[PDB]
RNA sequence: UGUUAAUAUCAUAAUCAAAAUUUAUUAUUUAUAUUAAAUAUGUAUGUGUAGAUAAAAUAAGAAAUUA
């Protein structure tokens, strides 16, 4: 009986986002992404020269040798 | 298959013996049909065995026939030769199991219990990870780490 | 009931001579323990060997490919580091989180005492001849 | 309806049950439901044993 | 109703490997986790072995924790949602009322005079909906809107 | 510290002799069992160990069983109908006389273990090897199985006129 | 998942509302409850037997 | 009783290949009278003459028309019915007669154009919704050969619980942000392409990489078909990197190809409308730790729960809702599904029995889901059987089983007749499909039957009189 | 250095699971490509309501305090450090009655009292 | 079957913690994951393996030679 700002909140079981907003999550900078595909393909082209097999530690994966 | 411990030997007559507990188990005859029924086999023996269980139990909370006072005695061998063919039945039935699996196990390329012979694969025993560094039954010692059965491409 | 006998003295000195046995024991258990941590903690130390079993998927697949992939391009310095030990390993691979629950489910793991042998053992004899004297619970070489 | 079949060998089973023609509510019955509604039930019934204001103005 | 073994076994004498019978503690019971009370070998009764790994009520508390930790494990698998405090003024309507506490009243219906008595502690809300709620004023939103299912809609459903 | 190089009285205590055999008194010696199983007798070994298919196995089976269908191959399926028709066709009516011999009484107490080891020691003899009481070999007739893999219906190319 | 247990004040949000954490301290000042705070989030195991 | 002047009848079909020995399906099938059977193996009938007197009916699939429709298998539990000797026999469902006109108008979907957007409701696709317990995946199976007896290129997934759970998975080689699926979609090329090969080797490249890194002497990818034949025919593990190249740029042409119809069949978008049993791999993997001491570090110490990737983080499915959510592609049809394999929970759960475990190949999931909140599809209901599609369905397995002698055969004074077997397996299934799949199968351990010592009864008793 | 050490120092308060020590950002999946995959990613992480996510539900749980979730999968509780109950098993009203065989009561009250 | 109600005429032996096995009259946990709360058993891998021995017809499912 003192405003709003004491008034207890209520609990929403508020659903993870479902499959209809999901599916937009593999179109998400669907341009940067296919553009570097279409960069690292060609280093991976290259890199198939050089070893027998070309993961993605080569190409987008990284870390920090130390 | 995770069981790969040692395992117990017991005979035919009492894995049959226990009734309807283990050898009538309905859920296990079930699930060695559906052995049969994936493998394109006919279930002849186990569906005569199931025949023969399915009367057992429904005839156990009953009593015997009378027997009558005969110094001649020929009841006696005469349900001894009929049981005994009951029991020759789930013999051929039990081996059929058996085989089976050990030519199923060979197929999914599953690995059997310890010393479970697989004549799909291996001429003697499956021997690995066992409590003994000698073979359990040929007293040969084991390699580290258990040995290796079937292919490498899964 | 029969009258429980008293029990006979403890005789001359012997409060004495246990004196000194037990003396001597905490002596020995001096080395025994000095002795006993040394194997425990090389035995911590040491990288161990594979604790999973390669009788079963997904470390059923060749030594090349899928999850052993996987192994040498995520982890494969982790398990180095970690001294293989079957805890940490199978800890890592919850963390790696690209598996799914299988380092349980599917994932078929050496017993406990066949998982802590040294890296590449060929023997059986290994676990069955380890020595009895390093009272580590087993937890030695 | 077997409520209304004639079972019966010799007497006319007349009247027959009045219920010949109770309707068929699956949300009635059969009793069917979840297993958090029987759980809080059931919990809830267990809880609430004591807070009986057994002074009521009825 | 569930076919798992939630019950350890009576501490008895040795269950062999055979036919109906494993290890009292093999590697099956409890998704491997009677490792933690299994010890190897034929013991020896009066030095050895661990004197918690042979009473019958210490080993059943173990187990009781274990069943325990898988109740919780599906339990919260079982979850899509999130519980997301929405204050009094925002939220739709069937969560405006006096929904007493859990275990406290009878499961609430949401609503009789509706035709829905669906538990409201059991209703779940998705984000594309209380987006006006929420994130109403963070621009563009971050889900799309939902896009429904027409079943006025003459398709092949309706037999043609 | 600085262990004594010399040990007075704790180490020179009587050896507690090591158990002699194994098992039940640590005196169960070490020479082979009712349990040894054979490996020389059938494809099944006698006596056989327990095992026990699973779900798992079954739908492991079923999907081998898919691509090995889909395949064109049939050749593992003609060998699991020949090991099914080697193995099931019924087996003759005993004899009238002929029945397992119960252990004979009045020699070991009724509980004893001797009983149940002559039992054991005697199903493990007679081996598929010694089943003499079912149809197996090139004298046997099958009216009802399919007598060549060529009568299978994966080669139906073969019956047609 | 390992989450920060985060509250914000019922000043941030464009709606105030009592939080519940602030009620929960409420209530461990009213009722003199112990508020252990070394309780883990995945411990949250209830006694099914009971 | 007429074995032995009883003659096979010719062989033309697999199921006319199918006859058991007369002897053992011999009481089952009354051969009455030149002396013939009663009951008889179904006709392997073309969907090109399946119409509306199929309905409610068994036909099937001969071992070749299989063979020839189905080449990564089918769908989830589809080799049930079908041992060796069981001719592979699919009943035509109300609505799987529904999905078939569908594909009628599919191959010509140009002319049908708006015929198809009544029928689609522009909804891309339908999904098939129904509990547990029905023919989804052997309706899109049904689908499937539907399309391929109609010349379509038809991208058949035939379980989503194999893309979003595997035994590993990876990040995408040439999709940075992204994933892939290496082994699913490693068997994905290979089947796709030794599926289609009719279509796709007079496929041309529109938009794909023509200087592909190709082993040495083997031949550059110039149609769609040689792209997967380099895909999946390499040396491993390099397979990884040219299968994620494959997925992308085979995703590429068949989003870009606008003329020859599509049929893109999927069983469990369900199980692509959420996160995969994958999760992201530390970053403590991602950063080559120094030592264990003193790091900081707490990944070899505890397991935690990293965030789960959602299905759209792989690039399969990138392309999937890139066909999905991008318009203008009124050539691509998605008949998904709705798979329930997951294991139960009903308040508690203790720890499933190993060796009695019917859902150990259930996916952990128990998670819920909303065939309209979660999809872009349409949801066609294939509910329970009726008592009438379970007769039907039954018939065939109860008599088929006889006439290849897969079931009771000269033992069949022992089980039931029809009239009671299927009131049996009824009420054990209450007319659900798996029920009644498990319930003739079941029917072995039936212990409670007296219709045979009751009719033996009463030939021991008038064989008298 | 009493945190080189994880097992040796447990207070009479301290509890498991023991939390581990937090990396940067591992939050959700949106923020986990970002920072970690994505370094060049455009959603900084999953659009957040303002308000309150009580994740910990219903454990309200201190916050400033990093706390994890109950598990999900089946996995980590068999590959946790957490210990089995192997001393005697106490509650701290039963603990008066000393035993189940040794049930101890003051008065000989029914079960089912309804106190007042 | 130890402690119990009428025989007298050697001596204080009685748990409040931390304890010393010779006492027939006892069902131990068996190889994916092994020390966190009054502390809580470190020994005995071995062909289920001498001799003699234990229990049971009771919600489990047993079948035939009376004094
Ligand atoms: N031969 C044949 N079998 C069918 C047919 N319909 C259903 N079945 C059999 O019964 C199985 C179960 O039906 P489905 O709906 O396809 O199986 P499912 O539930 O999708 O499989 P999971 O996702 O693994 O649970 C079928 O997969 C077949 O084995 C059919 O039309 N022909
Ligand atoms: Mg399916």
């Amino acid at each position: 009986q003192l405003g709003e700002e004491y008034w207890p909140s209520v609990e929403m079981k508020v659903r993870k986002p479902s499959g209809q907003s999901k599916a937009h999550y593999s179109l998400i900078d669907y341009d940067r992404i296919e553009k570097k595909s279409r960069e690292l393909y060609e280093k991976y082209r290259d890199a198939k020269k050089k070893s027998l097999f070309v993961t993605p530690m080569d190409l987008w994966l990284e870390v920090k040798g130390m | 298959n995770t069981f790969l411990t040692k395992s117990v030997a017991t005979p035919p007559i009492s894995v049959i013996r226990t009734g309807p507990k283990w050898w009538a188990d309905p859920e296990r005859m079930v699930r060695q049909k559906l052995m049969y029924f994936t493998l394109g086999v006919d279930q002849l023996p186990l569906r005569r065995t199931a025949v023969i269980q399915k009367d057992l139990h429904r005839f156990h909370m009953c009593k015997p026939p009378p027997r009558i006072g005969d110094t001649t005695g020929y009841k006696r061998s005469r349900a001894a030769q009929l049981t005994t063919w009951y029991r020759r039945i789930q013999y051929q039935e039990y081996h059929l199991q058996h085989l089976f699996t050990r030519h199923v196990w060979g197929l999914v390329r599953a690995y059997p219990g310890n010393t479970t012979k697989i004549q799909g694969k291996a001429d003697d025993g499956y021997v690995g990870y066992d409590s003994v560094p000698y073979h359990r039954y040929n007293r040969t010692p084991l390699p580290f780490p258990a040995r290796e059965i079937y292919g490498r491409r899964e | 009931w029969a009258k429980p006998k008293k029990r006979p003295k403890v005789g001359q000195g012997f409060h004495e001579k246990a004196q000194k046995w037990r003396d001597e024991f905490l002596l020995d258990r001096h080395r025994i323990l000095a002795d006993s941590l040394r194997a425990y903690v090389e035995f911590s130390a040491s990288k161990r060997t594979e604790p999973w079993d390669t009788r079963f998927r997904p470390f059923d697949r060749v030594e090349k490919d899928g999850v052993y992939v996987l192994m040498r391009h995520l982890m494969e310095d982790k398990f180095q580091l970690c001294n293989y030990h079957h805890r940490p390993v199978k800890r890592l691979f919850c963390n790696v989180g690209l598996l799914g629950p299988q380092v349980t489910t599917k994932a078929r793991w050496k017993p406990y005492r066949y998982a802590t042998n040294p890296a590449n053992t060929s023997k059986a004899e290994r676990i069955f001849q380890k020595d009895k004297t390093l009272y580590t619970h087993g937890h030695n070489d | 309806s077997p409520m209304q079949v004639q079972r019966d060998v010799g007497r006319s089973e007349t009247p027959l049950p009045c219920a010949g023609n109770i309707p068929v509510d699956r949300s009635q019955f059969p009793f069917c439901w979840k297993t958090e509604d029987w759980y809080e039930y059931e919990v809830a019934k267990v809880r609430n044993k004591r807070f009986v204001f057994e002074n009521t103005e009825e | 109703i569930s076919t798992g073994v939630f019950d350890h076994l009576p501490f008895q004498h040795r269950r062999q490997h055979a036919f109906n019978t494993l290890p009292l503690h093999d590697a099956n019971h409890f998704g491997g986790r009677t490792a933690y009370l299994r010890e190897i070998g034929p013991v020896n009764i009066k030095k050895s072995g661990r004197r918690f790994k042979k009473d019958l009520r210490t080993v059943q508390f173990n187990v009781d924790i274990w069943c325990a930790q898988q109740t919780l494990r599906k339990r919260w698998k079982q979850r899509d949602w999130e519980v997301i405090e929405v204050p009094f003024r925002l939220a739709p309507a069937e969560q405006q009322r006096v929904i007493p506490e859990m275990y406290t009243d009878v499961p609430p219906m949401t609503d009789p005079e509706r035709h829905d008595f669906s538990n409201i502690r059991n209703k779940v809300y998705d984000r594309e909906e209380l987006q006006g709620v929420l994130f109403g004023a963070s621009g563009p939103l971050p889900y799309p809107p939902l896009q429904r299912i027409d079943r006025q809609a003459m398709t092949l459903d309706k037999f043609l | 510290t600085a262990t004594p190089e010399r040990f007075s009285i704790l180490g020179t205590t009587h050896p507690k002799p090591k158990r002699t055999g194994f098992g039940r008194n640590n005196k169960m010696r070490s020479k082979p069992s009712d349990n040894v199983a054979w490996y020389d007798k059938g494809p099944v070994e006698w006596l056989p160990r327990p095992v026990r298919l699973t779900y798992d196995h079954l739908d492991q089976l079923r999907d081998w069983m898919m691509r090995e269908t889909l395949d064109g191959k049939t050749e593992e399926f003609n060998r699991i109908r020949d090991m099914h028709r080697e193995w099931s066709q019924h087996p003759l009516m005993p004899v009238l006389g002929d029945v397992e011999p119960k252990f004979p009484l009045n020699l070991f107490k009724q509980n004893h273990r001797a009983k149940r080891r002559f039992l054991v020691r005697w199903h493990k003899a007679n081996t598929p090897a010694n089943w003499l009481w079912m149809p197996r070999g090139p004298t046997v007739v099958t009216p009802l199985h399919h007598t060549n893999p060529s009568q299978y219906p994966e080669s139906w190319r073969q019956m047609v006129r | 998942g390992v989450h920060r247990v985060g509250y914000t004040h019922p000043s941030t949000l464009p709606v105030p509302c009592a939080q519940r954490w602030d009620l929960r301290l409420a209530r461990a000042r009213i009722f003199q409850e112990y508020i252990e705070e070394k309780a883990p989030g995945a411990w949250q195991l209830e006694d099914e037997r009971s | 009783s007429l074995a032995s002047l009883y003659v096979r009848p010719p062989v033309t079909c697999y199921t006319d290949a199918c006859e058991a020995p007369v002897a053992m399906w011999n009481g089952a099938i009354p051969l009455k009278e030149y002396v013939t059977k009663l009951y008889s193996h179904p006709l392997e009938a073309s969907p090109t003459r399946l119409s509306f007197n199929d309905i409610n009916s068994m036909y099937c699939v001969g071992n070749d028309e299989l063979m020839q429709f189905f080449p990564e298998g089918l769908g989830g539990k589809v080799m049930q019915l079908m041992p060796p000797g069981h001719p592979r026999g699919f009943l035509y469902r109300k609505e799987a007669h529904l999905l078939n006109l569908f594909i009628d108008k599919i191959q010509h979907w140009q002319a049908k154009r708006n015929v198809l957007s009544s029928l689609t409701n522009n909804r891309p696709g339908f999904i098939i919704d129904g509990p547990k317990g029905c023919g989804k995946s052997a309706l899109m199976c049904q689908v499937v050969h539907y399309a391929r007896s109609r010349n379509l290129l038809t991208l058949y997934v035939p379980n989503a619980k194999e893309w979003t759970h595997g035994e590993w998975c990876w990040p995408s080689t040439i999709l940075p942000g992204f994933f892939d699926a290496p082994d699913a979609a490693r068997f994905f090329l290979r089947y796709f392409a030794k599926a289609n090969r009719s279509t796709l080797l007079s496929w041309r490249l529109k938009c794909t990489p023509n200087d592909l890194p190709v082993e040495q002497g083997e031949r550059q990818p110039q149609n769609l078909y040689e792209l997967c034949e380099w895909g999946h025919q390499v040396v491993a593990p390099a397979s990884i990197d040219r299968q994620s190249v494959c997925v992308k740029f085979l995703m590429d042409e068949l989003s870009a190809e606008k003329k020859l119809p599509i049929v893109i069949v999927v069983d469990g978008w369900n199980l692509f409308s959420h996160d995969t049993h994958f999760r992201y791999p530390h970053p403590d993997f991602l950063r080559t730790l120094a030592s264990l001491n003193d790091d900081s570090t707490d990944i070899d110490l505890y397991p935690q729960e990293l965030p789960r990737i959602p299905a759209s983080r792989l690039g399969f499915v990138r392309g999937l809702n890139k066909m999905i959510l991008s318009k203008d592609e009124p050539n691509k049809f998605f008949f998904t599904c709705t798979t329930r394999d997951f294991k139960p929970f009903d308040g508690i759960s203790g720890f499933p029995d190993v060796e009695t475990d019917r859902f150990t190949n259930s996916l952990d999931e128990y998670a819920p889901y909303d065939a309209e909140k979660d999809s872009l599809f349409h949801p066609i209901q294939l509910g329970n059987f009726d008592e009438y599609e379970f007769r039907a369905f039954t018939r065939f397995l109860v008599n088929s089983g006889e006439l290849a002698g897969l079931g009771w055969g000269p033992l069949w004074h022992f089980s039931s007749d029809f009239e009671r077997k299927l009131y049996k397996i009824g009420f054990l299934s209450n007319r659900n499909p798996q029920g009644v799949i498990d319930h003739y199968h079941q029917e072995l351990v039936w212990r409670y039957e007296y219709q045979r010592t009751r009719q033996k009864q009463y030939l021991l008793h008038r064989n008298m009189e | 250095n009493a945190s080189k050490f994880p097992h040796e120092y447990h207070t009479p308060t301290s509890r498991f699971p023991t939390t581990p020590k937090e990396k940067e950002s591992e939050s959700d999946w949106m923020a986990y490509t970002a920072r970690y995959l994505d370094k060049q990613f455009t959603h900084p992480t999953e659009p957040t309501p303002i308000y309150n996510v009580n994740k910990l539900w219903p454990m309200q749980q201190v916050p400033g305090k990093i706390d994890q979730t109950p598990f999900e999968e089946d996995q980590t509780w068999l590959l946790n450090p957490i210990p089995v109950q192997q001393l005697e098993q106490h509650h701290p009203e039963k603990d008066l009655q000393d035993l189940p065989f040794v049930n101890h009561e003051q008065f000989p009250r029914s079960l089912e009292w309804t106190a007042p």
